[PDB]
């Protein structure tokens, strides 16, 4: 099964955000961002939303076997409600023998995209028809298994808003449950989708990231790990208005979240902070609950502590290049890392934080990509060197650079 | 504008030097300045690009270069930014934050991160070993 294969990937990545809480454990992992609340159900209500959800399956329009519905149903509300990893899989994998594919039409040549805010659409047409290389993006939409999936969910959460009474709320704390549970669902298997972007992935996020949406929670953790196994290049954003990235070409559309002016919003969410901005904006119209608030928080500036508290960061966002120490000298690859070609540095003085700084900004100056570096660089007596067949000199330092 | 400052400004601007004459190409003062400590956006770089005023080949001097550093370094406070960007996720109105929230943000924000360079750094901020860290301290520990 190839759900159970992105799955137990996506298991692994949870788990290993997991690590210091150590709250996951066997069938139960959490899902980031998604609080785990169960409360007490009267057992048998399980099975009021277990037979309508079941006649839902198979008196709707979808590719399930005729007397399956009971089986499906049991096996998904169990799976939500109980927050059973292998049931949660288990329905996936049940889901992908009847012809739901959980995979991007276009295979190969399928741009994986990323849409988390307001008209994908309008976004999507530009950037489909601005790849030159018969590439089109692909959504969560375009995922049969997925959207079918969120369907059945969608209908439960129905179930309880429609069924129960705020009025009396010991059944609120069972809503809020329900409401709990089907949330972290949508969260899991965003984590599916997003486990097989490949190559240069789209974001769209119109306004700066959302803090607390599902590309922040579920979807930017799978594509880091993706770009550690070098599966994924550029994650670009795109937080600004359609216009700005018109008539460009796809390589030039976006940015990343990292670098400066990309705004974060927040749902309005604090104690107090609701009415500070309360009374400061009761003034013209109102907030609603859901209104997204302009955070001034800079993303950049935890991408520059990097720069200043790791040595040859810079190389890595700036040349793709990944400077680690070595036998005795720097090793230098193309990011990250794990792939073939290797070239050195040697510093006469390794710690010199100084020293890491000048033979920096040396290798920005002179070389675009790791492949126009010579096979070795030495900072050495205020000289720079580097050996590739013969030696040279190529700067001397008497308080400026003497190249030659 | 400290004297000690400038020195380390020329030293700067002796590389990326073009010509070998005091010509910094303009696109890569963008590259210089993100070296040198200062962050500026796409649209606030062409602010220099204007402010100082550009008309083709050249003009941008060593003059010209330290003159954006002194503004733009005036706009820019480094340390509260980065204490500002830890306080987002405190939630809780205590300085510190789950190792957990840590780790999270820590992948998201950190892009030519590795897992092992992500787990090294909650290992090393988990003074306590409790799984709670000090987003301060944990600044504090990565400004040494």
């Amino acid at each position: 099964s190839l759900v159970a294969a992105r799955a137990e990937k996506v298991a692994n990545l949870y788990r290993w955000l997991d690590t210091d809480n150590d709250v996951a454990t066997d069938k139960y992992v959490p899902v980031p961002g998604f609080e785990r609340v169960d409360v007490d159900v009267s057992d048998e209500v399980k099975q009021r939303m277990i037979q309508s959800m079941s006649g839902y399956i198979e008196h709707t329009d979808n590719q399930v076997p005729k007397d399956q519905a009971e089986a499906l149903a049991t096996l998904f509300v169990e799976s939500t409600l109980d927050y059973d990893w292998d049931k949660r899989v288990e329905f996936l994998t049940k889901l992908e023998s009847y012809g739901y594919s959980f995979e991007a039409p276009h295979a190969e040549k399928s741009i994986v995209s990323f849409w988390s805010g307001k008209n994908f659409k309008q976004y999507r047409d530009i950037l489909d028809n601005a790849q030159t290389d018969g590439k089109k993006v692909v959504y969560d939409i375009d995922v049969k298994g997925n959207a079918f999936a969120i369907d059945l969910n969608k209908h439960l959460m129905r179930w309880g808003g429609l069924f129960l009474d705020p009025d009396n709320a010991e059944q609120n704390q069972l809503k809020s449950s329900i409401d709990a549970a089907t949330f972290s669902n949508t969260g899991f298997w965003s984590s599916v989708y997003a486990t097989g972007a490949q190559n240069d992935v789209y974001v769209i996020a119109e306004g700066g990231v959302r803090l607390g949406n599902y590309f922040w929670n579920v979807e930017l953790p799978a594509l880091r790990q993706l770009q550690r196994e070098g599966l994924v290049g550029e994650i670009r954003l795109l937080d600004k208005p359609v216009s700005e990235y018109k008539d460009l070409p796809a390589d030039q559309i976006g940015r990343r979240l990292t670098d400066a002016g990309v705004a974060v919003k927040v749902r309005f969410d604090a104690l107090s902070h609701e009415r500070q901005a309360e009374l400061l904006a009761d003034n013209p119209d109102g907030y609603k609950a859901d209104t997204l608030v302009e955070l001034d928080v800079k993303l950049s500036a935890i991408d520059s502590m990097l720069r200043e508290s790791l040595p040859f960061y810079s190389l890595r966002t700036e040349r793709n290049l990944l400077v680690q120490e070595g036998e005795e000298g720097f090793e230098v690859r193309s990011w990250p890392g794990i792939d073939g070609k290797s070239k050195t540095i040697l510093l006469d003085n390794p710690e010199d934080a100084a020293q890491q700084k000048s033979i920096e900004r040396f290798i920005l100056a002179n070389f675009d990509n790791f492949e126009q570096m010579p096979d070795e660089l030495f900072l050495v007596d205020n000289k720079v060197l580097s050996h590739h067949d013969g030696r040279t000199r190529i700067i001397a330092q008497k308080e400026d650079g003497a190249w030659t | 504008l400290t004297e000690e400052q400038i020195a380390e400004f020329k030293e700067a601007f002796s590389l990326f030097d073009k010509d070998g004459d005091g010509t910094i190409t303009t696109k890569e003062l963008g590259t210089v300045m993100r070296s040198l400590g200062q962050n500026p956006t796409e649209a606030e770089l062409q602010d220099m690009i204007n402010e100082v005023d550009a008309d083709g080949n050249g003009t941008i001097d060593f003059p010209e270069f330290l003159t954006m550093m002194a503004r733009k370094m005036k706009d820019t406070d480094s340390e509260e930014e980065i204490r500002e960007a830890f306080r987002v996720f405190d939630k809780d109105g205590n300085g510190y934050i789950s190792a957990a929230e840590l780790r999270h943000v820590m992948t998201n924000l950190g892009e030519k991160l590795t897992d092992e360079e992500v787990d090294q750094m909650i290992r090393e901020a988990d003074i306590d070993g409790d799984g709670q860290v000090n987003y301060e301290e944990f600044v504090q520990m990565m400004t040494a």
